[PDB]
């Protein structure tokens, strides 16, 4: 009964119903996996008890991707409910989008097509890594994904992905901070919101400097050398 | 969460089990602070309806560990908001299988 | 899942193992067949330097192309290196070997002037950020006389525009040239060795 | 056939091989509920 | 074939084939890159990409998983598209261009929103 | 020639003026990020009080 | 024959100048990018040092 | 960074992302060797076995087994050195001349015996 022992534990964390308040009680258990091995016991009991997992790779971490969400194995099974508007409409398909990615690169270790979803992966794998202790709000989640998926770092290096975004994000922090103040009210991006974030992501990319400082705007030893010649039959001149 | 990857790719609604399985030294309990501590606003809202009350039980782990945890959210202002429940390594089989 | 995925991984080495086999079969007629081609072009080489020495022997040797020039600065180098990559070092030689002959130009106080043959030396100075001159590739496995002609003609081309040349000035020719002619590319020695070697061809 | 199966640069008899085993197992194909008499497997095989 | 039908079942059949030929390339392509496959090979090898991705679809109940609504593509338009596939009458288009659609109809307008034509 | 230089001239004149616009553009943003950041050090403060 | 010099050397200049006023425009775009950038650093810097500072002396 | 400082925090995880590189690029090495890797690959590649070449050390507990005195590296010197590494400033070295050293003068010192200059 180890199964059970996890299953009545996890199973009254649950959302309750306007009849009995609505309060709620949100799990997150943790699991310890021994060499990456998911299909041990309590590992893969636990799996199918929860509302899905965010799965962390020692590989990942160490290529510089943190937190090391493994994107293809890693699911909620609440989705798009569990979300603002907003990050819905921006981080639509981000997750599946990865996945493709991920297995295109693999496959590509080319058409245009190809060139440019691996280009946008990179960004995106770049804009989705976060120092530890750096929280952002919901509403710069948004623009940051927005940035993302929208295309606008397409012209920005890769190398460059993570210091723009956090730049911009200061930017709407410092002016424009009605863009943040709209998506944490509202819950969702208006129409004129992003057009408004479009126009000042493209203003604020005049002033951004890439690392090599480009624009994000739209001895032979002589007698090994064998020497070519000209046979001649005449007497040394 | 306040975490892109998990906010974007794996969201965690009220009321939702998310699991955070991993090998040793990968981010788990980085995550689940993180987690913690990112409800500081909506505890300082006043609200319970946003509020957000944490509990963190630490089952086998090192007493320095739950500590260094403890010292975590207390300088980000969560320990206002958050109750540990703890059965550390030293503890009986029994605190350890009852913790949860 | 150990288990299953040890004989996955049983099932990828073999499938790997009988390419590579295969391959190496490939590879071991496709010696016989440049061999073949070699022979078949020695005859003709054998005859024109016959013709060669015979001219020579009975004309003045005045021609630009013949002597040498004075504090030359600029050195054409043809890099010959493969397209696909299967081939074990030979690329990773060819390029070493043009590099040597990159620092001795740099003692001669010349700086080198880059064409390339094949797609691997393209990747590989591309990735320094050397500049290639020109470049072909799509034959590096078959050669016809068709490329070679094309190739001997623009190095003979450049060095020809680089008589007239003044300092970093074109001059009367309008386009800068080169002052030597050098062949960087792999020599089959026997079927054990093979050498790359750098070659003056010009003057 | 199993032997040649990774390779047409072979020498004529591996060609030979090569399309007599693609033609065999071809040949050695059958579909459902579909039984052959002795005879007529023996014409088929030969 | 007799439940079925013949050209069912052999469209079925022309894609279990061409998607075992893929696997069993798929470690050749990983280690040695696909450029050394045959042109044949090659041509497998993208029809069997183009096939796996059409053989995924947009459900109807992964929309709170994806936003975009879900799709129902008759049989007989699946048996066709699938025989397109198999006769390579698609390979010009982009492999993306098959990831989560439903019919034809979503195909030729993927690919028009990439830039390929169908 | 005469639309060649015409052209450059042109091209110098706007190019210092756009020179001159994101300087001060990028005055005003130094000077709003530096108020934020200043107003989040005293919460910081505040924090720790 | 002055004047067929001239127009030769009329088109060849007006080509590379024309080059050259893009290029130079392209040099103060980068330029005043730069300038721009550096002053965003410095002021983020400073801001940095003052938060830094009086954390430091609520500690205190 | 919040103990170790920002800088050695840099250096070490730079270093574990050039061996973590090295070691997922292990599978293709043990086949095919290193010349079937881009340029970049090829360029980590030497850089990462120096950098594991580097990281060991002659031990004072080793002298008693290859007759050696041990060596000691100021921490400061290490994360100089590694940061050095990272960036490729020894890269004409050949790798022998980084094997149970200590610090930057005992590489200079290798490398000059072994006909490399630092
Ligand atoms: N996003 C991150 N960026 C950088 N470092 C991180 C990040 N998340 C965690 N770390 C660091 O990774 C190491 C492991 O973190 P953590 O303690 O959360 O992992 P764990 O899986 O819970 O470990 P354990 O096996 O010790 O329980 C710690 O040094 C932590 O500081
Ligand atoms: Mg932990």
């Amino acid at each position: 009964d180890v199964f059970y022992l996890h299953s009545r534990l996890l199973e009254r964390c649950a959302k309750l119903s306007d009849e009995l308040g609505g309060g709620s009680m949100t799990g997150l258990p943790i699991i310890e996996t021994k060499a990456n091995d998911i299909s041990a016991f309590i590992p893969t009991n636990v799996i199918s008890i929860t509302d899905g997992q965010c799965f962390l790779e020692s590989d990942l971490f160490n290529q510089g991707v943190r937190p090391a969400i493994n994107v293809g194995v890693s699911v909620s099974r609440v989705g798009g409910a569990a979300q603002i508007k907003a990050m819905k409409e921006v981080a639509g398909s981000l997750r599946l989008d990865l996945s493709q990615y991920r297995e295109l690169e693999a496959f590509a270790a080319l058409d245009a097509a190809s060139k440019a979803q691996l280009d946008r992966g990179a960004r995106l794998v770049e804009l989705l890594k976060q120092p530890q202790y750096s929280p952002l709000a919901v509403e710069e989640q948004v623009v940051a994904i927005f940035l993302g998926t929208q295309g606008h770092l397409d012209s920005v290096p890769v190398e460059d992905v993570q210091r723009f975004e956090s730049e911009l994000l200061e930017h709407v922090k410092a002016s424009h901070s009605d863009i943040f103040d709209g998506i944490r009210e509202t819950k969702k991006l208006s129409e004129e919101a992003e057009e408004k974030l479009v126009s000042v992501i493209n203003e604020f990319k005049k002033g951004f400097q890439a690392s090599d400082g480009s624009s994000v705007v739209v001895a032979l030893d002589p007698e090994d050398l064998e020497k070519e010649s000209v046979k001649v039959r005449k007497p040394a001149p | 969460t306040g975490i892109k990857a998990i906010d974007a790719m794996t969201p965690i609604g009220r009321g939702q089990r998310q699991l955070i399985i991993g090998d040793r030294k990968t981010g788990k309990t980085a995550v689940c602070v993180d987690t913690i501590l990112n409800q500081r606003e909506a505890w300082l809202t006043g609200d319970p309806k946003q509020q957000v009350r944490c509990v963190y039980v630490a089952i086998g782990q090192k007493g320095t560990t739950i500590a260094s945890v403890k010292r975590a959210l207390e300088e980000g202002g969560a320990m206002e908001y958050t109750t540990i429940v703890a059965a550390p390594a030293s503890d009986a089989a029994g605190f350890k299988w009852l913790a949860p | 899942a150990t288990l299953r995925e040890l004989r996955g991984r049983i099932r990828s080495a073999g499938s790997i193992k009988k390419i590579t086999k295969a391959q190496e079969l490939i590879a071991t007629s496709r010696i016989a067949k440049a061999q073949a081609r070699v022979e078949a072009a020695r005859p003709y080489a054998a005859e024109i330097t016959n013709m060669l020495t015979e001219l020579a022997g009975a004309s003045a040797l005045d021609h630009p192309l013949l002597v040498e020039r004075k504090q030359p600065k600029r050195a054409g180098v043809l890099v010959v290196s493969s397209d696909r990559g299967l081939c074990g070092a030979y690329n990773a030689n060819v390029l070493r070997r043009a590099e040597e002959l990159f620092s001795l130009l740099r003692d001669e106080g010349k700086d080198p002037v880059l064409y390339v043959v094949g797609r691997k030396a393209l990747g590989y100075f591309s990735f320094r950020q050397r500049t290639v001159v020109e470049s072909w590739t799509g034959f590096s496995e078959r050669p016809t006389y068709e490329n070679a002609r094309e190739i001997a003609d623009t190095l003979v081309n450049a060095f020809m525009a680089g008589a007239d040349d003044e300092g970093d000035d074109a001059g009367a020719d309008g386009i800068l040239g080169v002052d030597e002619l050098h062949i960087v590319f792999t020599e089959f020695r026997s079927m054990l060795s093979q050498t790359a070697v750098a070659r003056r061809a010009a003057p | 056939y199993r032997e040649l199966e990774a390779f047409s640069d072979l020498d004529a008899a591996s060609k030979a091989q090569l399309d007599r085993g693609a033609r065999l197992v071809e040949l050695l194909k059958q579909p459902q509920y579909s039984p052959l008499a002795v005879e007529e497997q023996v014409v088929a095989i030969f | 074939p007799a439940i079925v039908g013949d050209e069912h079942y052999r469209v079925a059949q022309e894609v279990i084939r061409i998607l075992q030929r893929y696997k069993d390339l798929q470690d050749i392509i990983a280690i040695l890159g696909i450029d050394e496959l045959s042109e044949e090979d090659k041509q497998l090898v993208n029809r069997a990409r183009r096939i796996e991705r059409f053989l995924s679809q947009n459900m109807m109940a992964a929309e709170q998983f994806t936003g975009q609504p879900g799709s129902t593509v008759p049989l007989k338009e699946t048996i066709e598209a699938f025989d397109k596939l198999t006769k390579g009458e698609f390979d010009h288009l982009p492999e993306q261009a098959f990831f989560l659609i439903g019919g034809l109809d979503d195909l030729a307008k993927k690919a028009e929103s990439l830039g390929a034509k169908l | 020639l005469a639309d060649a230089d015409a052209m450059h001239a042109k091209a110098l004149a706007d190019a210092k003026a756009e020179s001159e616009k994101v300087t001060e553009e990028a005055k005003q943003d130094s000077e709003r990020i530096a108020a934020q950041l200043s107003e989040q050090a005293g919460s910081e403060a505040e924090r720790i009080k | 024959e002055a004047m067929l010099a001239k127009t030769a050397a009329d088109n060849r200049k007006s080509a590379e100048q024309v080059a050259a006023a893009q290029a130079d425009y392209e040099k103060e775009m980068a330029e005043a990018r730069a300038q721009a950038s550096a002053l965003r650093d410095e002021a983020r810097a400073a801001g940095r040092s003052v938060v830094d500072e009086k954390r430091a002396q609520a500690s205190g």
